[PDB]
């Protein structure tokens, strides 16, 4: 294999619980967006991310399919229930 | 069901005042900026400008990227709203202001602001006048008045008191006011989409300046 | 501070004081002189342009010291260098002594940090190891001439007041090989007025050389020009 | 209780100048007797006043109430202080609009999070006007006191002290040119420890402050009580559940919704600055506690660390930033 | 979807950063890293660029096995890369600087630092010296200059002022800023590839001399 | 679709649900608006 997917997707699963909450370290960011690029579902909040470089610059207009098909990948990362703030 | 003509009112009052062009001032509600999206929500030519408050509604840190002929389509539908010169800078005036109040918590209280998030990297006014210089330098006058021409002074005193009082009915004061706020306002907007600092402090001490005296 | 002037008519009680701002007449004064150092460093880096291009070299510098065979062009290169340090530190004496070696070092375990380039005594005449490798190197790096490098007020009232090809990354790297022999030529002054020992000693501390030159340097360097220091020592000595 | 370097060092009864306030009771603060309420007998229909016992210990060289360094645009209306004898008295004026009043930190309980954003502001650019060398102690308990309309919030006379710190790279002389030659301004050695130990000082301020903004219970680590240590109070207390290095704030009776996790700041970083702040007791040996917050080797950095990503985290529960720090 | 060329700005900005070849300084931010890794990945002929970036994750003090053609491949993608000379201690350095930003985990400052751990036993400078001496005169030199070779100067002062007002728009204080960082990386980098101890206190030395002489 | 009425509807809920039971910005009121417009 090129790379282990299973490290990128506990670093990912990590990163975004803990900051959900609120020791990690930079290539911990790497390995969550290598998996995130990986991921053809979270590839949406690949985008996502990716456009919040630069400046913060803006979430376009999401459709109500389409916010489900983000918490749902979002909740299989993790089970409790979650919302669009979270996500902010 | 909406009064378009009172949403249309309060829409176009809205838009003069945080475009900066309505010096004169008014008391804005909350129900005042419900209305005017309203209208937006309301108003299919406008409905491209309710996206765009939509995206005010979203980080506003973006430098919206709209093709050409949606920003033509866009100074069309802002123009025929607005009724009047709007254009581009006016727009993303319009982002940032109405971005800020979106952002803004409901509040008893009135609150003033200051325009900011228009037009980079902020620029020092220090090297911002080096540079200004740097092209007036390069730039070779076009015109001239040689001599020291005589001034027209208009001897027909009869038209000095004429004009003077068709001047008289007016409130000095009021235009005063007009006036002293248009110069606020273009300095204001001209260091933030320069995106060089304002100095409030400086322009203070203008006034302070001509107080003195 | 300030300085007050009267200006004065005998005849009658009458004075009519004036006061002057010195911080002006010393901004003219400061602005007058680094004018006049920027002319006379400039002066300098183009006579030694010319006399390099006296030697008729045709290849740019970098390209000069990328050949691996010709150690001719080099060594003169270099003599005519060292050559132009001796004269304009000591103009009286416009030629470096009569005979000379030269040796061109190809690899690092030959390559000394710090001074890539030495000279050493074969015990008849002196001799020079040049560094062609990591000085080469050093040239074909990139220069930032596309950024700038900076008291705010001062600077910003001064500017108020304000068919060889070269390009400015050209100038940037003449002035980097002529600081590199600035320094290798100190060394050999060193060498040649204190011996092999303060040679090696200079060499491993170069605060010696202030001790060193103030016997004659004082009586100049280009680099005094500007003030240097390594950047964010609070926090990297730290 | 007075004497004298006289050779009878007769007993001087310390008269009082001022008639002190009989009925010294305030309806804003009730269990302070020092806090006396006192509505001007006049937006006027909230016309207030309040005046505030203090010990003149919280006095400074130039005669000037330690706290009132730090005021600017004081929105105050009046406010100047008084002594009678070693008392003091702080009088101060205002007016909301009939529509607005001023209401105790104590128990405040408030759920409106953007009234407790302005509170904050007001008191965290009151500390940024302190001075980075300057170091403060507080005296009364491990916050500020203050009371607060929705529209605006007047800070309240505080137990403040003013101690000056030195940082050997402004010089510790103020008094002028004849007068140092007989004495000067004591300084301490300001040093970088110390400095970031006050820096957190002020934050775990605020956040005490915080707390009791959001309390309908009275707030321990507010308490400064010789008898009850810190130590204790973390044991008593707990652990964060969601969280062992933090404390069990969570399961607090909050006044809204419980924070929960939210507001369990570490413990031993909060055990070591009660132990920094109980300096107060003395304030002139000060390399005892100077830098005991930022004391230390590698534990001590962690943890700071880790109360630093607690400060953090709740700077960004309404998108605030360390620059105070 | 990205820009991919502006994905391959960050890179090259980056790589030339650390690699100490471009005196431009110019901060970088996980934003930065992120990009450039990216776009490392994404280059398919960077792709062995990429796997010696991902080995660097690890404590990188490795240096990694690969035969000479597949060093040939790396050199080739470098210098496609950077569109220039650069070798194999210029790789070592790419891992060290690299690798020593994913050790750090995440901070509020941008931390400074000083290449080592390049090509092992610690070495002082005597010894080097002295090393250094006998292999110089262990080979032969090259060449011989005899004569009292005049200094050329070029007499005619109109091609000295012609190439002086060549030199005269050039900004000097940026030939220094330049010059200066050049000397201070490459004896750092000599020193640190040879594991002599790079002495930033002589450094400031030959600074403070310098502006006492 | 043109807006994501989910958000609108849940910031509606939580604002009217407030203003039932006893924190919010303008831009809350705005969509809570909006989505009711909406239903």
């Amino acid at each position: 294999e090129l790379i282990n997917m299973r490290r990128y997707r506990n670093a990912a699963r990590k990163l975004i619980h803990h900051y959900s909450l609120n020791e990690y370290k930079i290539s911990d960011v790497v390995m969550t967006m290598i998996f995130l690029l990986r991921s053809e579902k979270y590839h949406s909040l690949f985008k996502l991310l990716e456009t919040t470089f630069d400046d913060y610059t803006c979430r376009p207009q999401m459709t109500q399919v389409q916010t489900d098909t983000l918490l749902d990948a979002v909740r299989s990362l993790l089970s409790t229930t979650i919302d669009l703030t979270t996500v902010d | 069901l909406i009064n378009m003509r009172r949403y249309r009112n309060a829409a176009r009052k809205l838009i003069h005042h945080y475009s900066l062009n309505s010096t004169s001032s008014t008391e804005y509600k909350i129900s005042d900026v419900v209305m005017t999206m309203i209208f937006l929500l309301r108003s299919e030519k406008y409905h491209s400008l309710f996206k765009l408050l939509e995206t005010t509604f979203d980080d506003y840190t973006c430098r919206p990227q709209m093709t050409q002929v949606q920003t033509d389509t866009l100074l069309d539908a802002v123009r025929s709203l607005l009724e009047m010169t709007i254009d581009l800078t006016t727009v993303d005036i319009m982002r940032s202001s109405f971005a800020r109040c979106f952002n803004s918590p409901i509040m008893r209280y009135a609150k003033i602001v200051l325009l900011q998030n228009v037009a980079d990297k902020r620029t020092t006014l220090e090297e911002l006048l080096i540079e200004r210089g740097e092209k007036i330098q390069m730039l070779q006058p076009q015109q001239y008045i040689n001599s020291g021409t005589e001034i027209p002074f208009c001897d027909d005193a009869e038209f000095l008191n004429r004009l003077l009082k068709h001047i008289d009915p007016y409130p000095l004061s009021r235009m005063y006011y007009n006036a002293a706020n248009t110069m606020f306002y273009t300095t204001m907007e001209n260091y933030a989409v320069s995106n060089c600092k304002f100095n409030i402090e400086d322009y203070n001490n203008i006034f302070k300046v001509m107080e003195n005296i | 501070n300030k300085v007050r002037t009267v200006t004065e008519i005998v005849n009658s009680d009458e004075k009519i004081q004036k006061t002057y701002e010195l911080a002006e007449f010393d901004l003219k004064n400061l602005s007058s002189l680094e004018s006049y150092e920027t002319l006379k460093i400039k002066l300098a880096l183009s006579k030694y342009m010319a006399m390099l291009s006296t030697l008729e070299m045709t290849q740019p510098l970098l390209e000069i010291f990328r050949n691996k065979a010709d150690t001719r062009q080099i060594a003169a290169v270099v003599f005519s260098t060292l050559a132009f340090i001796h004269n304009r530190f000591h103009p009286l004496v416009t030629n470096f002594t009569n005979k000379m070696e030269f040796v061109v070092t190809e690899t690092n375990d030959t390559s000394i940090p710090g001074e890539p380039i030495l000279f050493t005594e074969n015990e008849g005449v002196l001799l020079c190891s040049v560094d062609r490798p990591s000085i080469v190197k050093m040239l074909s790096r990139e220069f930032d001439t596309e950024a700038l490098v900076n008291n705010c007020n001062v600077r910003i009232a001064k500017t108020f007041g304000a068919d060889f090809s070269i390009t400015e990354v050209e100038a940037t790297q003449y002035l980097t090989l002529l600081l590199t022999v600035e320094h290798a030529y100190l060394h050999y002054y060193i060498f040649k007025n204190y011996g092999v020992f303060e040679y090696c000693k200079s060499l491993t501390d170069h605060s010696l050389f202030t001790n060193k030159l103030r016997s004659t340097m004082s009586t100049n360097l280009l680099l005094s020009k500007f003030k240097f220091t390594i950047e964010d020592f609070d926090k990297i000595n730290s | 209780p007075i004497k004298l370097d006289l050779c009878a060092s007769v007993k001087l009864t310390p008269f009082k100048p001022m008639r002190p306030p009989k009925p010294m009771q305030c309806w804003i603060h009730p269990r302070r007797a020092n806090c006396k309420v006192t509505r001007p007998r006049n937006d006027n229909e909230n016309d207030m006043l309040h005046m505030t016992v203090l010990n003149s210990v919280f006095l400074n060289e130039h005669a000037k109430l330690y706290y009132r360094h730090l005021l600017r645009n004081d929105q105050a209306e009046a406010r100047k202080t008084i002594l009678n004898a070693d008392s003091v008295y702080e009088c101060m004026l205002i007016r909301p609009i009939r529509t607005e009043h001023f209401r105790s930190v104590d128990e405040a309980g408030e759920h409106n999070m953007s009234v407790l954003k302005i509170i904050i502001d007001a008191v965290i650019k009151y500390i940024g006007k302190l001075a980075d060398d300057e170091y403060i102690l507080i005296a009364d308990r491990m916050y500020v006191d203050l009371i607060y309309s929705e529209f605006r919030a007047i800070i309240l006379p505080q137990s403040a002290y003013i101690i000056k710190g030195d940082y050997a790279e402004d010089v510790c002389n103020e008094l002028e040119y004849p007068w140092k030659l007989i004495t000067a301004n004591n300084c301490i050695v300001s040093t970088d420890e110390s400095r970031q130990s006050q820096y957190i000082y002020r934050t775990f301020l605020l956040y005490n402050t915080v707390l009791t903004a959001i309390l309908k219970q009275n707030n321990p680590f507010d308490v400064i009580a010789e008898n009850t240590s810190i130590s204790i109070i973390v044991r008593n207390l707990g652990s964060c559940p969601n969280n062992k290095d933090r404390v069990k704030c969570c399961d607090l009776n909050y006044g809204g919704v419980p924070p929960g996790h939210v507001m369990c700041p570490p413990r031993e970083i909060t055990k070591k600055f009660f132990h920094y702040a109980k300096w107060v007791r003395n304030p002139n040996k000060y390399k005892r506690y100077s830098e005991l917050i930022a004391r230390q080797r590698d534990v001590s950095q962690l943890h700071l660390l880790d109360w630093e990503n607690f400060m953090g985290e709740f700077s960004s529960y309404f998108g605030l930033h360390a620059h105070n720090v």
